[PDB]
């Protein structure tokens, strides 16, 4: 039931062929009335030339094709369906999932007979019979520095971080989301699954107040850190970051949980627990890429690893639909779906949990 | 490009070939974190035989003084009275060089030698704020309190990395406790004469006395410790009334 609908949208754009010319060719036709219709569509946009409803309909009246489809009644009903728009691609894939099959399946019928017909051959009957099958703009990352190359973290992206086991990326994925709720305004959703709500409170003050060379666990510090503290939790109320750990909530649930806040605050960022503890990945991780596109939220849906690209792109996606992918060892954004793909010079004190630049 | 910079930086110390031999070390040196996390150690280059190894007002701020009382290090120059050859034969080596101090060209320090109480360390803590008008990581230290806890052990592999090649070292007092100090400060004062650096001194006794007091036995390891401290500068007197 793709074919009945598919053309309807292609019509009024005039650019619903950019991915569609990629997906469907003049072979991609289970049907008989449809095959020549699209060829009358394709002849148009080659100047091109311009693109509308009719530029095809009187083209069909010309070079031998109008009653072939049952008049314009169904030529109308090519349009009359698509009760949707926010999908995007999508859609023509249904036809391609009626397609791919037989380029890998119609190519196995001759063989089923190439034993009692081609009797009589054997080895060359393999060399060929197997061949066919295949066929600041731009909200900053907290910095004042990471603000001029790409800028943002703008309005919609998928981000997956992978550095050495549980380091400062553990801090950074969240140290992206610090100077947004308190020091400006925007309330940013930082949810968790590993490090609990009762595990992310004492150490933000380690990260804020000139207080961490002590430490803070004993209850009472030295005669200075209490004279210098009102930085860490005083404006936490008038800010907008709060912590959860619903053990390990699935790829649809948080996706359906970031709807309480999208109505309430507008939903600014979604710093998620590594998309690997959440419930081979070119599948499971493709339910947080598109939630960014509709929810209109930067979604930090992460990972847990050296760093290298097609190495986290190993057992799964990552080098594909997934957007910007940086590399902590210095922030090596050797991949950023952002334009200026580049490394920023940085450092770390490790004394007061505060990181450095140059 | 980094190699070029390092080469000329320590070209007084490095033997061109030594640089290429210890290339891996020097390159690994620059590639790693030049800082620490206690601000616990920082990497510094050291020459060991033929190979180079890697061992670990709004004016007084980024400084890093060792083993000293907290707020005693505030001293100026208008306030410093100008008296005998304790202060009228010194502002002739101090002021010839002010806004003109290089690295890649050894400078002249000073050795304040004399009595017990007059003014040993008021011409190494005052100028540490001329090294605060420009702000260096200027070091100020008690060497009576330096050959004790560093005899200890725990941590001991690298304990004197801020007492070698820092932009400034205002050494104050050595009057307590073949010595436990010939592979120590006697090779510390070696990196103050081949990586382009000057140092600052003040103590209880004098050059003649200290040579007659260091390292004793049944060995001129007592008369080599102190020309590692009479090379970059010529020592001058301190005279005047008592201050207690």
């Amino acid at each position: 039931e793709a074919e009945q609908a598919v053309l309807g949208a292609v019509f009024l754009d005039p650019a619903a062929l950019v991915p569609a010319s990629e997906i469907l060719i003049p072979e991609d036709f289970y049907r008989a009335a449809h095959q020549k219709i699209f060829h009358a569509m394709l002849r148009v946009a080659d100047r091109g030339e311009p693109v509308d409803l009719v530029t095809v309909t009187a083209e069909l009246a010309a070079s031998e094709q109008l009653e072939e489809i049952g008049g314009v009644s169904y030529l109308s009903e090519l349009a009359d369906a698509v009760p949707t728009a926010a999908n995007v691609e999508y859609y023509a894939r249904i036809v391609e999932e009626k397609s791919v099959l037989r380029r890998l399946i119609r190519t196995a019928t001759s063989i089923a007979q190439d034993g009692y017909t081609r009797e009589d051959e054997i080895d060359v009957l393999l060399d060929e019979a197997d061949r066919k099958i295949m066929e600041i703009t731009g909200i900053p990352t907290g910095f004042t520095e990471l603000d001029r190359m790409t800028s943002g973290f703008q309005r919609s992206d998928l981000i997956i971080v992978a550095a050495r086991p549980s380091v400062g990326k553990t801090a950074f994925a969240l140290n992206i989301a610090q100077n947004v709720a308190t020091k400006t305004n925007e309330n940013v959703a930082i949810f968790s699954l590993e490090m609990s709500a009762q595990q992310l409170v004492m150490r933000m003050l380690c990260a804020e107040g000139n207080i961490n060379a002590q430490n803070l666990r004993t209850g009472k510090l030295t005669p200075e850190d209490w004279g210098k503290l009102t930085m860490a939790m005083g404006s936490l109320s008038n800010a907008g970051i709060y912590i959860d750990d619903t053990p390990s909530i699935r790829v649809s649930d948080i996706r359906a949980k970031c709807r309480r806040l999208k109505q309430e605050s507008g939903l600014g960022m979604i710093v998620i627990d590594y998309l690997q503890l959440i419930q081979e990945v070119s599948e499971i991780s493709r339910s947080l890429k598109a939630l960014a596109r509709e929810l209109e939220v930067p979604v930090i849906a992460l990972s847990q690893l050296r760093p290298m690209m097609s190495d986290i792109r190993e057992s799964g996606s990552i080098e594909q639909d997934a957007d910007i992918v940086a590399f902590l060892y210095e922030i090596i954004i050797a991949k950023q779906r952002n334009g200026p793909v580049g490394t920023v010079q940085l450092a770390f004190i490790k004394e007061y949990n505060k990181f450095v630049n140059l | 490009q980094d190699v070029q910079a390092f080469l000329k930086e320590n070209e007084e110390v490095i033997d061109q070939k030594m640089i290429e031999k210890s290339l891996n070390k020097l390159y690994e040196y620059i590639e790693q974190s030049k800082n620490c996390s206690y601000c616990g150690y920082h990497p510094k280059l050291v020459v060991n035989g033929r190979s180079i190894d890697i061992e670990y007002k709004k004016q007084q701020s980024l400084m890093k003084s060792m083993y000293i009382q907290q707020d005693l290090l505030g001293a100026t120059f208008q306030q410093v009275d100008i008296s005998d050859p304790s202060r009228l034969a010194m502002f002739q080596h101090v002021t010839d060089f002010l806004k003109s101090y290089n690295e890649t060209g050894k400078g002249k320090g000073l050795y304040l030698y004399g009595k017990f109480g007059v003014g040993k360390t008021f011409m190494l803590a005052a100028i540490a704020n001329e090294l605060a008008e420009k702000e260096y990581s200027s070091m100020i230290v008690y060497v009576p309190e330096f050959v004790r806890e560093l005899k200890n052990s725990q941590t001991l592999e690298e304990k004197l990395n801020m007492v070698k090649t820092t932009p400034v070292l205002m050494l104050d007092d050595i009057g307590a406790e073949s010595w436990v100090r010939d592979e120590v400060i006697g090779t510390v004062l070696q990196h103050r004469m081949s990586q382009q650096l000057p140092t600052f001194f003040s103590s209880n006794f004098s050059p003649d006395e200290l040579k007659h007091h260091f390292t004793y036995s049944q060995e001129v390891k007592a008369a080599r410790l102190m020309e590692r401290i009479l090379y970059l500068a010529a020592p001058i007197r301190l005279d005047g009334e008592n201050r207690r």
